[PDB]
């Protein structure tokens, strides 16, 4: 039993605004072109071993079922772009999923591992930073002990920290600069 | 004579008035030179509005009227008649588009939209002053029609016109008339044989005293205008004497070269000497010189001595008053939808190929069989919307007949093999006409045909068996299906026929976004084209079924018979003409006209240009290109347009 | 050819042998790889794109700016980084509202993207600008073995912006691996995803492993001796995932995993020690015996 | 404080229909343009565009049928040769090439027209007013 | 203006009559032969390029001759002397901007025999001095009579 | 007298329904429902519109495009499910539509300010008198019977008597205009 | 002589082939039996009155009369209600173009009303049709409006006084008209 009171009518519009100007108004507004054909679900490799049904995500978005933002299902898409390549209505399915995930992140629906990944880029400029074994491997392989990357460049790390603060990405992940760690 | 103008500002209820301050535009209009009257009214195209103009034309002795309202493309004729009824020449009337072009696109900028409306009124008034009274041109109509395309649509047009007593010429590209209908076994929703309805019509048309059928022929050139077209028909060489030919086919048994049969969609093998299908009209044979080895074996068995390899194509010149384009359509090529594997997997076929397979007179003898092993399929899957309702292949339209023919052929397969399991993969079942929903109900309740709501994602062949697997989501269950089948049928959409490009260029007609030919107006002129004396009938105008195509054929015959019955038609005088006192015969205009109207001539010992009024369609290209200004298009004179440009910034 | 070599994360900090392999292989093909100093995570669209699109593009543009300042185009051996930087570049060229937003953020760090950067995936750079013929000319040790070619998803898709041909039936990688004397074996659902993308490996590990396992099973049934990818993410999933499949499901394959640069390195007579096959979770020794 | 003055020239068979379709669909676009109707874009010649700049046009727009779809077969092919020379002539006269815009828009393409109007308005607004009339009025 | 024309105009005014100038364009007076099929321009040449035929219209030969957009009366001494008309008498009474009409005519007939495929960039790439080619004697009377600086 | 903020269109009302004796498709209801939804959105963009349907039949030129447009441009929503019942709130006058969202396998009970029933087409009341005067027959759908659905779509079995428009069967304006022209030719 | 073995046999006895075959034999024999005693008859050649009759003044009927009148045939158009236009006159806009319905229909209503070859009988009904193809004798009842047709200005000032309110059929029972009325403004 789904009543009007359990629905958020502006969810589609809300997904579109989250996608404007990146990936684009025309890109994310494409969800309104969906005619629920199922080609996306049939093409989904993730859908073949789970309860995840790509078409239902778009349906929930158009109907206004907020629970889609709290779902673990939207996080099962690998961004393989098959649905994006086969949709007969030009829906930019993969991009809409990513934008829905943005709204999910804003609600606090972010896995701890994903927040950790985000924290590594914030603290060391890299999702998979160099460790003691990296230096030793690179040395034995004939490469420079430390790659010419942001991890070893304070100028570049500081540049990133300025952009992160300006984008509010630090608040999104719940990072405390004073403590140098995430909250919750 | 000094211009006396009447400016009328329409509110169109609130469509204009709600955004544009119409009373303010009217006040502004009065500040322009020559404006004697200016009035604002709720609906100018209504009886009160038209009577208001007619009364004012007489009471204020006006010689120019300006209607600031909607588009001339909608009401120009209405207001032309309105002013002409009051005695004012219709070409002294000028339309100002302040609705589609202003109030409807500047709804949130009322002040600026009012300012824009004022300028558009001023631009119109500026051109109005220099407008001139023009008289339509009267031309005679040759009592003869030309129908291009011998399908059910063209045949219907030719029969009705011939039955009305009009000499009609029917040109058919292939060696036989009948079109795609001839290729179908049965036709929905009555499940009649295609032959049931089509063959008697083919028979009648071939022996009609008022219809000259030119089969295996093509229109190669069309010149002139409505009522005066000069057409060139190329009677292609069959290499057989039609008057001598019996159509027995003793020759077909002797010919040693095998050619893939186009009628059977490459699923049949014909000979170099052939008859498209057994019920073909004319029941005559043809020689494909592209594959003939000239052994002369067929000639040894032909009794009447009809085979002649020295046959040359004949160019026939004919004069027609009207032309009906009924060239039909072609089936979409699904190779592009690589996921469905057409052209890769042997057991994936198109529905048109299936029609030929299921037709008794087909290559497989009316037996539906797998092309990989020749075995009859126990499980069949129909995939709907193949090449339609799909932006990836550029066809965002519904091909109209695919839901119905898929259900029809499924009924036909069940009658021949009840044990056959048939599943139709669809999005929407479009059984929209008389008896269609009933036909749909019947397919499921009577024949047990199953329906899966889910556009398939892909088809996968088992290389060892040749069987196919259809991957699709059963949207009504929220589950993924992966059902195996012995044969997959792709319900291919309709696309314009290959020759459409050649015909478009010959007739001078346009195409809609779906690439099919464009009708004058969708709602009120469904078979006329914007090109006078040129009409459409059937699938070349858009995807549709036999009931609709036959109705269009009849409709086109009526519309095309109007000029023929009148025997006289009028043409717009917004044409080009040369001022002989200014033209020094520079010759720049001649090659600019695609209709060859401007021609150089000797007049009073000197060379000057002269437009042949009847050949001018009124584009305005050559006057625009004339360096002396001697050439002008009435109603779009350079001075008239110059004043219109000044009008945007100031009063002229 | 001169290109700013974008490194990413996994290749330079984990599978460093891929970096070494690329450097020599590209030098042998005549490509000058210049250091893109201070480059950061692309950033990974799986987490950043999924968390905040504005953050993904701004940080990607910041990296694009490094190569633009250098007056050269970018080259990468990772599909993830290729997709991230390529899609970012296309968007900054096609969308002015997005460009304006990003440059207003980059102004705070004294940067400004001007749209002159082209992003290239080394496989297509080898296929369209160098030529497959040049790969064979440099083959010192022909690798006569069967390869389960894994194209990945972010290499040819989305086709509407990549323009690298068909994503359903591609030949690009198959022709590059076959030039080393190998054979690209045809296998079931060849173009399907490995399962790691879009943050699935991290948040839904068992689901990712299920897809990887299907791909490995299909490749083994097709008679493959190993799998070749063009993506450190695919690489980690195939390599480290085989240990996870063993620890969870109990299925063992010991199926060698190689990155194309490592495969091309072997082909060009490189020392397997320099390709760092020792840090791989699944031993490449069985494949090294076959070559 | 200043709004661009843009004049348009649209053929009756396509762009004029395209522009009407934008209105039917309530496709909002900036109110700078004022369209002049001609039967074909082939009617458009250099003097009409140069006359518009003389009068004080900040931008000049021209719309005709898609190449190959002219209601009069080849009228737009002539206009296409005329506009290319005109772009260069305007640069020689100190008028930014961008102040002139020509596009091929069919009658059904209302969205394209709306976007072409939006893009052209922004282009001219960014360039600022064309100072020709002020220079001549001295 | 030719001496006879000056006398004709002054004389008419002394008599009280209103003076009337010739109305046609120069090709009427030009003694060069024109193709009956109409004008077709294949290439555009600068006056020093090649050796022009003395009988054929210089515009059909590829030279920018302004006679088509120039008022008659002079007697066409320039084409008769072997050089194209420079348009010194100005436009006819039905043409405000001579240069604009000349460009229109020239662009219209350029590659008219291959109308649909001819490159529309050959002409602007070939004429390296457009104003000097079409407004030698009339720039101040043109719609755009100056260069914006 | 208040303007409705939420509207529901119920498709196939009096069509494709054996309980009311109309087992045919009325042909124009899918299209006019989407059309009027666009007109309501143009006049009031804040209005939420939901169309309860089984099949969207946008089968002719520009129809599928019109359908695509209603959703992409106007944001008109579509629910695949024929409603079971409508229930009025006697306190407000608001209506509740009970229907299954078949594409989710869940029951919806959305509230609306106005419910529009997309009524089908039936023969005009005078059809009985006109039938008796001309001596023509009727098809199972109660509309007038054509000589043959394909061999003669506007002729009747009665010589010199023809049909044109909706009296012959449910159809839109162009189809009716085409029949009018066809009948003129045949007649 | 025709023997119907398809609609009357093969299509209704599909699961009883042997009995269908036996039934076809009897029908052939029944036909052969009548055939033996059939006689040669001369088809009656009858003249055709050069005049057409269109019953119904909607977009379909208007189109038929316009085409016929344009062909030069005297045509009679009978319309039941006080005005032509049909249901299309009641519509606001028309899909798929969203054109104004009456704004595109009125010009045709006007053309028909002043067509030199069309005699429009509005507020009239065909009450009897006798004869056969080419020779029909038709009776049209020109209903009484109870208002002088020629002296009628159509201003509408006599309706204010009328004390009887009747539901307006044109407005589908929403609106309220008087005993003395007009169907719609563009009538
Ligand atoms: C698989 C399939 C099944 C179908 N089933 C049904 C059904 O069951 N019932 C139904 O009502 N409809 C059905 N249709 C639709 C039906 O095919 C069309 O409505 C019908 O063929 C329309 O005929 P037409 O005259 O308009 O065009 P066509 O049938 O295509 O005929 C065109 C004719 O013009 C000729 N021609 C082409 N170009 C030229 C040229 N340049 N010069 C001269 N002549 C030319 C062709 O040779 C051809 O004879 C089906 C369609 C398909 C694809
Ligand atoms: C709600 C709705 C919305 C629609 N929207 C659209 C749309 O947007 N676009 C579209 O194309 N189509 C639309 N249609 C379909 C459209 O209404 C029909 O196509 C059209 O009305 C058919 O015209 P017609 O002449 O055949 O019948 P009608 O329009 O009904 O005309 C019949 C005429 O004959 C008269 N008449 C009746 N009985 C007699 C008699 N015994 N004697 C004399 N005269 C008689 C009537 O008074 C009437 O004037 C819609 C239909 C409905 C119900
Ligand atoms: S493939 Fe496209 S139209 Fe179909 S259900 Fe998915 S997003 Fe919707
Ligand atoms: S992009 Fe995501 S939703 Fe689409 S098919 Fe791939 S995994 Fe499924
Ligand atoms: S004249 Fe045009 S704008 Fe005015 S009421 Fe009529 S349709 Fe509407
Ligand atoms: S043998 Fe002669 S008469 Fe017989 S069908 Fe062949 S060509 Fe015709
Ligand atoms: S001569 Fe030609 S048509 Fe006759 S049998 Fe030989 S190949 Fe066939
Ligand atoms: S008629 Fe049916 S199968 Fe064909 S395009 Fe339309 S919805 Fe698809
Ligand atoms: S272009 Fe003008 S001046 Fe030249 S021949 Fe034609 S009408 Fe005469
Ligand atoms: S105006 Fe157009 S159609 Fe008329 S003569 Fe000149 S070029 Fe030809
Ligand atoms: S040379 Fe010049 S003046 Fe003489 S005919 Fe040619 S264009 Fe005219
Ligand atoms: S340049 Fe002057 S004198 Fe010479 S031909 Fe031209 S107008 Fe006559
Ligand atoms: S046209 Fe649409 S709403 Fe109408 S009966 Fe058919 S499916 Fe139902
Ligand atoms: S008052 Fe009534 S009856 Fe008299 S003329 Fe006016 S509308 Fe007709
Ligand atoms: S008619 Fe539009 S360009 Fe010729
Ligand atoms: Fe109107």
């Amino acid at each position: 039993m789904i009543y009007s009171s359990d629905l958020n009518k502006n969810l589609a519009s809300q997904i579109i605004e989250a996608g404007t100007p990146i990936p684009g108004d025309d890109v994310v507004s494409s969800l309104k072109a969906c005619y629920q054909c199922g080609t996306c679900t049939g093409s989904c490799p993730s859908g073949r071993r789970t309860s995840y049904r790509t078409r239902k995500v778009i349906r929930k978005a158009l109907l206004g079922m907020d629970d889609v933002l709290d779902s673990d299902d939207i996080w099962k898409c690998t961004t393989c772009y098959t649905c994006y390549e086969r949709c007969p209505r030009d829906v930019k399915v993969t991009e809409i999923i990513k934008t829905i995930r943005n709204l999910a992140a804003q609600k606090g629906n972010m896995a701890k591992a994903h927040k950790m990944t985000a924290m590594y880029v914030l603290k060391y400029g890299h999702a998979v930073p160099a460790n003691k074994n990296t230096a030793e491997l690179r040395k034995s392989i004939g490469l420079s002990e430390k790659a010419p990357i942001a991890q070893f460049s304070e100028k570049d790390l500081n540049e990133m920290n300025t952009l992160i603060k300006e984008l509010g990405f630090d608040e999104l992940i719940g990072f405390d600069w004073e403590k140098g760690a995430l909250k919750e | 004579e000094e211009p006396r103008i009447g400016v009328y500002v329409c509110h169109c209820g609130v469509n204009i008035g709600g955004t544009v301050d119409c009373p303010d535009v009217t006040e502004f209009a009065k500040t322009l030179k020559n404006v004697v009257v200016a009035r604002d009214y709720k609906y100018m195209c209504a009886d009160p509005g038209q009577e208001m103009i007619k009364k004012d034309i007489k009471e204020h002795n006006l010689n120019r009227v300006v209607v600031a309202a909607c588009s001339p493309r909608l009401h120009e004729p209405t207001f032309r008649r309105c002013v002409a009824e009051a005695g004012l020449n219709p070409f002294l009337f000028e339309f100002a588009n302040i609705r589609e072009h202003c109030s409807w696109v500047h709804m949130h900028e009322k002040e600026k939209a009012t300012e824009k409306a004022k300028d558009l009124v001023r631009m119109a008034v500026a051109k109005a002053r220099l407008l001139e009274p023009l008289e339509f041109i009267k031309v005679g109509v040759t009592q003869r029609a030309l129908v291009i395309g011998g399908g059910v649509a063209g045949i219907q047009t030719a029969l009705d016109l011939g039955d009305m007593g009009f000499e009609t010429i029917l040109v058919e590209k292939t060696p036989s008339v009948g079109g795609r209908m001839a290729q179908l076994d049965k036709t929905f929703p009555t499940n009649d044989c295609s032959i049931c309805i089509l063959a008697p019509k083919m028979v009648d048309v071939a022996k009609h005293p008022n219809v000259k059928l030119y089969a295996y022929s093509e229109v190669v050139d069309v010149q002139g205008y409505v009522g005066n077209f000069k057409v060139k028909i190329m009677k292609k060489a069959r290499y057989i004497d039609e008057t001598k030919c019996t159509g027995c086919g003793q020759c077909s048994e002797v010919c040693p070269i095998d050619v893939p049969n186009e009628f059977d969609m490459g699923i049949g093998m014909r000979k170099a000497i052939y008859k498209p299908f057994p019920q073909a009209v004319p029941a005559k044979y043809t020689i494909d010189k592209e594959h003939c080895i000239e052994c002369g074996l067929c000639a040894k068995v032909c009794g009447p001595n009809a085979i002649d390899f020295d046959q040359e194509p004949e160019i026939i010149e004919a004069e027609v008053g009207t032309i009906i384009c009924a060239i039909g359509y072609d089936a979409f090529d699904p190779t592009v939808r690589e996921e469905y594997g057409y052209g890769v997997y042997d057991n994936v076929v198109t529905a048109l190929e299936l029609e030929r397979m299921i037709n008794a007179s087909g290559p497989t003898g009316g037996k539906v069989i797998r092309l990989s092993d020749g075995q009859k399929p126990k499980r069949i899957a129909f995939i709907q919307c193949v090449g339609s309702r799909d932006a990836k292949v550029g066809n965002k339209y519904c091909s109209n007949v695919c839901c119905m023919y898929a259900m029809k052929n499924s009924q036909l397969i069940k009658e021949k093999s009840p044990d056959t399991e048939i599943d139709i993969y669809y999005m929407d079942i479009r059984a929209f006409s008389k008896g269609y929903e009933e036909f749909y109900e019947r397919s499921a309740k009577q024949y047990g045909i199953k329906f899966m709501r889910g556009r398939p994602s892909q088809v996968i062949e088992d290389p060892e068996t040749g069987n196919l697997v259809v991957r699709a989501e059963d949207t009504l269950l929220g589950e993924i299906l992966e059902k195996e089948y012995d044969l997959v049928v792709l319900s291919v959409g309709m696309v314009p026929t290959k020759s459409a490009d050649e015909v478009q260029k010959i007739l001078g007609i346009s195409r809609t976004p779906d690439q099919f030919f464009m009708e004058a107006h969708p709602k009120l002129r469904p078979v006329d084209t914007a090109t006078d004396g040129v009409y459409l009938a059937g699938a070349c105008q858009g995807p549709k079924d036999i009931p609709a195509s036959v109705a269009q054929g009849s409709a086109a015959a009526s519309r095309a018979a109007i000029p023929l019955a009148k025997g006289e038609v009028e043409v717009e005088p917004i044409i080009a003409s040369v001022d002989a006192e200014i033209c020094g015969g520079c010759g720049v205009c001649v090659k600019q006209c695609p209709y060859g109207a401007p021609r150089l001539v000797e007049k009073d010992g000197k060379v000057v240009a002269e437009v042949i009024s009847a050949l001018c369609k009124g584009c305005g290209t050559c006057p625009a290109g004339c360096p002396s200004g001697a050439l002008e298009q009435d109603h779009f004179k350079t001075i008239q347009l110059f004043k219109q440009i000044e009008g945007m910034f100031r009063d002229t | 050819m001169k290109y700013a070599f974008f490194l990413g994360c996994i290749m330079p900090n984990r599978y460093a042998g891929v970096e070494a392999a690329t450097r020599t292989v590209m030098e042998k093909l005549g490509v000058e790889l210049v250091d893109m100093t201070g480059a950061s995570c692309c950033p990974a669209p799986g987490v950043f794109g999924s968390f905040d699109q504005k953050t993904w593009l701004t940080l990607a543009a910041r990296n694009l700016c490094i190569a633009e300042e250098m007056g050269v185009d970018i080259v990468t051996v990772c599909n993830g980084c290729y997709g991230s930087l390529f899609e970012a570049a296309h968007l900054l060229h096609d969308n002015k509202e997005a460009l304006n937003f990003v440059n207003e953020k980059l102004d705070k760090v004294g940067k400004e993207y001007k749209g002159n950067v082209k992003v290239r995936h080394f496989a297509e750079l080898i296929y369209n600008d160098i030529g497959v013929d040049k790969i064979a000319e440099k083959v010192e040790r022909p690798l006569n073995i069967n390869v389960g070619v894994h194209y990945g998803c972010h290499f040819l898709k989305p086709t509407d912006v990549k323009h690298l041909g068909s994503a359903e039936r591609p030949v690009m990688l198959d022709e590059i691996v076959e030039a080393t004397g190998a054979k690209s074996v045809p296998y079931a659902d060849k173009m399907m995803c490995c399962g790691a993308g879009g943050g699935v490996r991290a948040r839904e590990l068992e689901l990712s492993l299920d897809m990887t396992n299907e791909k490995i099973e299909n490749m083994i049934k097709a008679g493959a001796d190993c799998t070749v990818n063009v993506c450190p993410f695919c690489h980690l999933q195939f390599d480290r995932g085989q240990i996870e499949i063993k620890e969870k499901f109990g299925k063992e394959y010991n199926f060698p995993v190689l990155h194309l640069s490592q495969l091309l390195g072997l082909a060009m007579g490189m020392d397997p020690k320099d390709l760092a096959l020792s840090v791989h979770q699944i031993s490449v020794d069985p494949l090294l015996k076959k070559i | 404080e200043w709004e661009p003055k843009i004049i348009g020239f649209c053929c009756n068979w396509c762009t004029y229909g395209g522009a009407d379709t934008a209105g039917v669909g309530r496709m909002q676009y900036p109110p700078s343009i004022r369209i002049i109707r001609v039967m074909c874009s082939g009617r458009i010649e250099p003097s009409l565009i140069l006359k518009a700049f003389k009068e004080g046009a900040d931008g000049v727009f021209v719309g005709g049928c898609h190449l190959g779809d002219c209601h009069y077969d080849s009228g737009n092919y002539k206009w296409q040769r005329r506009v290319m020379m005109l772009y260069e002539l305007l640069e020689e006269l100190g008028i930014e090439k961008e102040r002139l815009n020509h596009e091929w828009i069919s009658a059904s393409e209302g969205e394209k027209f709306q976007n072409t109007m939006k893009d052209f308005y922004n282009k001219i607004e960014a360039l600022g007013p064309c100072k020709l009339k002020e220079e001549l009025d001295k | 203006p030719n001496p006879e024309m000056i006398a004709e105009v002054v004389k008419a005014l002394l008599e009280g009559k209103e003076p009337e100038l010739p109305k046609k364009n120069l090709c009427e007076e030009c003694a060069r032969k024109k193709s009956e099929e109409g004008v077709a321009i294949e290439t555009i040449k600068r006056n020093y390029e090649g050796n022009p035929d003395p009988e054929k219209c210089l515009l059909e030969q590829g030279y920018i001759c302004l006679g088509i957009a120039t008022r008659e009366g002079c007697g066409a001494p320039c084409p008769s002397s072997g050089v194209p008309c420079s348009g010194c008498s100005g436009p006819t009474d039905a043409v405000v901007d001579q240069g604009a009409k000349m460009i229109s005519a020239l662009c219209s007939d350029f590659g008219i025999d291959n109308d649909r495929d001819v490159d529309p960039m050959i002409l602007p790439k070939s004429i390296k001095d457009k104003i000097g080619s079409f407004y030698k004697f009339t720039l101040p009377s043109a719609f755009v009579p100056i260069r914006l600086k």
